[PDB]
């Protein structure tokens, strides 16, 4: 019964026309509950997961998140030229937050990267900082020293990501409890005298789902694909898996799918 | 190895003259500027739309595109990708499975 | 936070 919040920071040198060059998003379990970007410099609600916010928590959120994108362009200014590094652009990320499992402890997350490769970890619980190189090791000696940025950050994670995500599980309790029961397509086409069978299921919330193929009633996971769990932009999921089998042996098989909207896993045929 | 994979699915299960939203989902890629663009039979669909720039677990980047549509039997769906990592743009075809 | 050196 646990859950979690958890911040996905990106900076970005060369982000594509039009496209902001910093990005924020939030999410609580497996839903975005808001966002923030540069270009418009402010924080907002998902209204269809948050439907009644009021402006000074957001006011909070924006001016908190307005620093990051200032951190961010700091950093980006100065770390290629650190690495010694020749790349054209340059991107900074960071993910933090917190889970509060369901007897009532608490985890925090601080984890930083580099052009898309490990820079820097900080553990609330030790407050103590992990460098994955030596040219992050000297921002993790600087920072240690200076001794503020581990108080700052086990309060942030410890404190206001724990306090957020109570009020955002509460705030948020109609979307976050709505499931939404996949909608599965079976299909099969032939080619080169094979037969491929695919499942589909469409739009299912929450995000967690299984699907197997069972032969004459026996899984058969070896022949399987599995197209993983991808996101729709309505805050449903889509996944899929496909198994190759001779044509002839088309009408044998039945895709298993488990889902928490399903009372018991459902059956479906070609 | 950090080329976009790429799927293209209907939102909801496809049925030719039936109002739906075709997505095309990119992802483990790197640098995150990507070109994604949803095309029916060759021209871009109208009123597409980009998910805010994310990243998974492993740092790799990751970008949702969908535009409404209502699925033709006469013609062809597909998701036109362009990348650092590729030098030619890569058609992902959406197959309608009807 | 900014990455000092
Ligand atoms: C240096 O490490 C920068 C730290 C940046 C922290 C910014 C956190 C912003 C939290 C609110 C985001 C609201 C939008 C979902
Ligand atoms: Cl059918
Ligand atoms: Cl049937
Ligand atoms: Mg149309
Ligand atoms: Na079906």
């Amino acid at each position: 019964g646990s859950h979690s919040l958890r911040y996905f920071l990106t900076g970005m040198t060369d982000p594509g026309p039009g496209m902001p060059r910093f990005v924020i998003v939030g999410y609580v379990d497996d839903k975005i509950f808001g966002t923030y970007n540069s270009k418009s410099r402010t924080a907002q609600p998902i209204v269809e997961m948050l439907p009644q916010e009021d402006q000074e928590h957001w006011d909070t959120q924006t001016q908190k998140a307005q620093g990051g994108e200032r951190d961010f362009d700091w950093n980006l200014n100065r770390l290629p030229e650190r690495y010694n590094k020749s790349k054209g652009s340059h991107t900074m990320q960071m993910m933090f937050g917190c889970d509060i499992l369901e007897d009532g402890s608490i985890r925090g997350y601080d984890q930083y990267a580099f052009d898309g490769r490990d820079f820097l970890a900080f553990d609330m619980d030790t407050m103590t900082f992990t460098a994955a190189d030596p040219v992050a090791e000297i921002t993790k000696r600087r920072w240690e020293t200076e001794g503020t940025y581990a108080e700052r950050w086990k309060h942030e994670l410890g404190t206001v990501c724990v306090q957020n995500l109570r009020r955002y599980l509460e705030h948020g309790k109609a979307a976050l409890k709505r499931r939404v029961q996949p909608e599965v397509r079976v299909w099969g086409k032939e080619a080169d005298g094979i037969l491929t069978l695919s499942c589909h299921a469409h739009g299912f919330y929450p995000r967690p789902i299984t699907i197997s193929w069972m032969k004459d009633g026996m899984v058969r996971d070896q022949e399987t694909r599995w197209g993983g769990i991808v996101p729709n932009s309505d805050g449903t999921y889509h996944a899929s898996a496909a198994i190759d089998v001779l044509p002839e042996d088309g009408d044998k098989y039945w895709c298993r799918v488990e889902h928490a909207s399903l009372p018991q896993p459902g059956l479906f045929s070609w | 190895d950090l080329t976009p994979k790429v799927q293209v699915y209907s939102r909801f299960p496809a049925s030719a003259g039936t109002k739906n939203v075709l997505n095309c989902f990119a992802a483990g890629f790197h640098p995150p500027k990507i070109s994604i663009t949803l095309m029916k039979d060759g021209v871009p669909m109208e009123g597409a739309q980009y998910s805010d720039m994310s990243f998974n677990d492993d740092w790799t980047f990751q970008r949702l595109v969908h535009a409404d549509f209502t699925p033709s039997s006469g013609s062809t769906y597909a998701c036109k990708v362009e990348h650092e990592t590729l030098k030619e743009p890569q058609v992902y075809k959406w197959d309608p499975e009807f | 936070g900014q990455a000092v050196s």
